């Protein structure tokens, strides 16, 4: 399944691209849209499962939000599985207060509208992006998490790992996009998620530097390599760490250093999810 | 006759009847859509006048009937509401009639035609539920004064008047109204309600004032002239100047608002007053010093600012087009007024 970044001209969707991207994601115009036959449009959307629409909250919305309502009915009348997400985007030059009165105004602008086309069936999120902050790789995220099948399964392990090792957040993340794949049910903070994100920076620049022999070989490596696992102890009584679970994935917790003193236990049962998320993600019959 | 209500009847192609909405009766429909149906699927006429004559002898032989039960009125063309076979109906639904207004078949325009052409109340009333979504645990109810008649060339007014009303639930559902009034291809926007009242009045302003455009009405007169229909009978010269006034404010895109004056009679006093089409601007004919009355809509404010409302200095732009306009800036008032003596092949 492919994702495809909707919107109108000067929304914000190069810089996106530019963005999480560039360090199936496919970017339409904000022109040619549905009702041009320049593109096979039904045998694309047939494919694509999640639909994001980018909304410029400072420029004006209301042709915007026909084209969205447009192409809302288009792709419900192509196939009734597809996931649809408002982008609301160029937030970084906005206030506190102003941000608030534009999504509550986006939304029952919006809410209404899809009660007055009457598909009330299908369901559309609402997400504040930013390309200055990380809010548009949580966005993304949570866009990502509605087509993976497999998440309440891993939201279920990740919440009775965190309950049982005393870890307070944990995270699923794919090192090269830096989009976690899955979490626990505690909130996200940002200030948890920037560190989180960095770590992966700090963790991939060091092992680009200092893993030159061996690592990158063309044939194959003689010896099996071990598994990238770093811990980080801060000031303010919590420890970071992170274990590659799988080729592209990594799992980083936050726990404080007073139950990281048991921390054989919390490697025990990071190794027992490494199992379970190995064989979950194994091909089987 | 029968036939035609059993072919009304049919559950394929039909016609929309109502649903088990609370108040209204089974098989309820609206008069308009009916008639438009009526138009189409028929045993052959054309023009609505006969399909509301087939209607009426419908209603004559009691086949249909309102959905009152008020069987004394005739049938009315427009959103009322009529079932298949009291007041208190008039207080809780919305019923407005639609005006079979003639179009303009003369090519020459009204103010200069050789001769001059010359039921349902005009306000309605409702009580409105405002609170719909059970916010507020007590009661709240608003009196409702909309227009009885719909023209499409004239603007639909609504009034509010509460005391018992939580007015963030008002907003709310206003905001509705105006949500569903640009989804359907209008725009309702608040207006003021004395825009060209004095100061000492009731629906007056101690600080507002209306600007004065003169219509420069003397290089459109003719060489040795006083009068600009002195062609015509004088009698009526005053009316075909309204007219051709109005003319003019249907080249601007002015909107006719016909106010309810509030028990207000000596139709003298009271003047025309048009209305733009973005809801920025009114405007006023007066009588003697030929010209416009020009009043600013203070109440639009950004909340209902769309962009069928323009920007926010819309009005500062139509101003200084009208006054050039008014003044026979570049000829271009003649380049209207011989153009309509083109009209008069
Ligand atoms: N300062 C700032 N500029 C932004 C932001 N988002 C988008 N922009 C600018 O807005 C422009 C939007 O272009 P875009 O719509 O993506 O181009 P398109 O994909 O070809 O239609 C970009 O060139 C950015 O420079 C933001 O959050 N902050």
């Amino acid at each position: 399944r492919k994702i495809i970044l909707m919107g109108l001209r000067r929304s914000g969707k190069s810089s996106i691209q530019k963005v999480v991207f560039y360090k199936s994601v496919w970017d339409f115009p904000g022109q040619v849209d549905v009702f041009d036959a320049a593109f096979d449009f039904e045998s694309i959307f047939t494919q694509v499962g999640a639909l994001i629409f980018v909304i410029d909250a400072q420029d004006d919305y209301l042709d915007a939000l026909a084209r969205l309502h447009v192409t809302v009915a288009r792709v419900v009348t192509i196939n009734p599985n597809i996931c649809i997400e408002v982008f609301i985007h160029k937030v970084d030059g906005l206030s506190d207060e102003f941000k608030i009165d534009t999504q509550r105004d986006i939304q029952q602008r919006t809410q209404d509208e899809l009660a007055d086309i009457g598909l009330e069936n299908v369901p559309i999120s609402f997400h504040l992006t930013s390309i200055f902050d990380h809010s548009i790789f949580e966005a993304f995220s949570r866009v990502i998490q509605k087509l993976i099948p497999q998440l309440p399964t891993l939201e279920n392990l990740l919440n009775i790992f965190c309950s049982n090792s005393l870890v307070e957040k944990a995270y699923l993340f794919d090192v090269l996009s830096k989009i976690y794949v899955a979490t626990d049910s505690s909130p996200v903070d940002v200030q948890s998620y920037e560190i989180c994100s960095d770590f992966i920076d700090v963790i991939l620049d060091i092992g680009s530097i200092y893993g030159r022999s061996s690592q990158l070989k063309p044939g194959h490596s003689p010896e099996i390599l071990d598994e990238t696992s770093s811990v980080i102890r801060l000031s303010n009584d919590l420890v970071l760490f992170l274990r590659e679970m799988n080729q592209y994935l990594a799992l980083i917790c936050i726990v404080r250093a007073d139950n990281f003193e048991k921390s054989g236990l919390i490697e025990y049962n990071v190794q027992c999810l490494q199992t379970a998320i190995q064989s979950i993600f194994s091909p089987r019959t | 006759l029968t036939e035609i209500l059993e072919a009304m009847k049919h559950p394929s192609t039909g016609v929309q009847l109502l649903s088990e909405q609370k108040g209204l009766s089974p098989y309820c429909f609206i008069s308009a859509e009916v008639v438009h149906w009526l138009v189409n699927h028929v045993e052959g006429i054309q023009t609505q006048a006969m399909a509301i004559d087939i209607m009426q002898k419908m209603l004559e032989e009691q086949l249909i009937t309102h959905a009152s039960g008020e069987a004394w009125r005739t049938f009315i063309y427009g959103f009322y509401f009529y079932k298949i076979v009291f007041a208190s109906f008039q207080r809780k639904w919305f019923e407005v009639a639609f005006v079979a207004e003639e179009l303009v078949h003369s090519e020459i325009p009204a103010f200069l035609l050789p001769w001059l052409p010359s039921t349902v109340p005009e306000q309605r009333t409702v009580t409105l539920d405002v609170d719909v979504n059970n916010r507020t645990d007590r009661l709240e109810w608003c009196s409702c004064y909309y227009h009885g008649n719909f023209s499409l060339n004239a603007a639909f007014e609504i009034k509010l008047h509460w005391m018992a009303v939580t007015a963030a639930v008002l907003f709310e559902m206003v905001q509705g109204w105006h949500r569903k009034a640009t989804s359907c291809g209008f725009l309702l926007v608040p207006v003021l309600e004395g825009p060209f009242a004095l100061p000492s009045y009731l629906y007056g302003d101690p600080l507002r004032a209306q600007l004065f455009i003169p219509l420069n009405i003397s290089c459109l007169l003719k060489e040795g002239s006083e009068h600009l229909f002195d062609s015509f009978e004088p009698e009526t010269y005053w009316d075909r100047m309204h007219l051709f006034q109005e003319a003019i404010a249907h080249r601007f895109g002015f909107v006719q608002d016909k106010y309810s004056a509030s028990a207000f009679n000596f139709p003298a006093e009271n003047k025309p007053q048009y209305i733009h089409v973005t809801g920025t601007v009114f405007l006023q004919l007066p009588y003697e010093r030929v010209g416009y009355n020009w009043a600013y809509n203070t109440m639009l404010t950004k909340t209902w600012r769309s962009s069928a409302t323009g920007d926010e200095k819309f009005a500062d732009r139509l101003l200084k087009d009208f006054t050039d306009f008014c003044i026979n800036r570049d000829n271009r008032l003649v380049t209207f007024w011989t153009s309509c003596l083109e009209k008069m092949h």
